[PDB]
């Protein structure tokens, strides 16, 4: 048939081929709309109404 | 005029002391915001790991 036999570690490397075939999808991130929702770090911080509203204090 | 002044201010404080308890119990119903009631479950070393085992990927080999 005129064919060379390959070397020791010919097929145990890895293959880059031109596959016909699509890829299926790329793994979308996953939406969640309603979060638990945080303080967020540009919300204005003002000073409390009557500060703490504790008994006796401001 | 004082007592009237401290009145309002007390009136106010009382409005306010309800209103908060209110929104707390809301908030402790659905354990819905981030402040108070909320137990904060992170997949922090979770991803650590699937990035671990992921670079391990590449290290296989000989
Ligand atoms: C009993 C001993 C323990 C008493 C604890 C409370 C004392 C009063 C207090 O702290 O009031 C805070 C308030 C100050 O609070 P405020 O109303 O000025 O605003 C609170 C603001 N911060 C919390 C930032 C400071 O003090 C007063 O109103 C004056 C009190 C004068 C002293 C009265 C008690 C005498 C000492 C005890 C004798 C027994």
């Amino acid at each position: 048939f005129d064919w060379d036999r390959p070397s020791y570690g010919y097929f145990s490397r890895a293959k880059v081929i031109q596959s016909a075939r699509e890829a299926p999808k790329k793994e979308e991130k996953v939406s969640y709309p309603d979060a638990t929702p945080g303080l967020p770090e540009d919300y204005p911080k003002p000073p409390a109404k009557y500060g703490s509203r504790f008994h006796w204090l401001e | 005029e004082k007592s009237l002044h401290y009145l309002y201010e007390e009136n106010e404080k009382a409005q306010i002391r309800l209103l908060e308890d209110e929104v707390r119990r809301k908030m402790s119903e659905r354990n819905d915001y981030q402040a108070y009631y909320y137990r904060p479950s992170v997949a922090k070393y979770h991803r650590i790991s699937k990035e671990a085992a992921d670079e391990l990927e590449a290290l296989r080999g000989d």
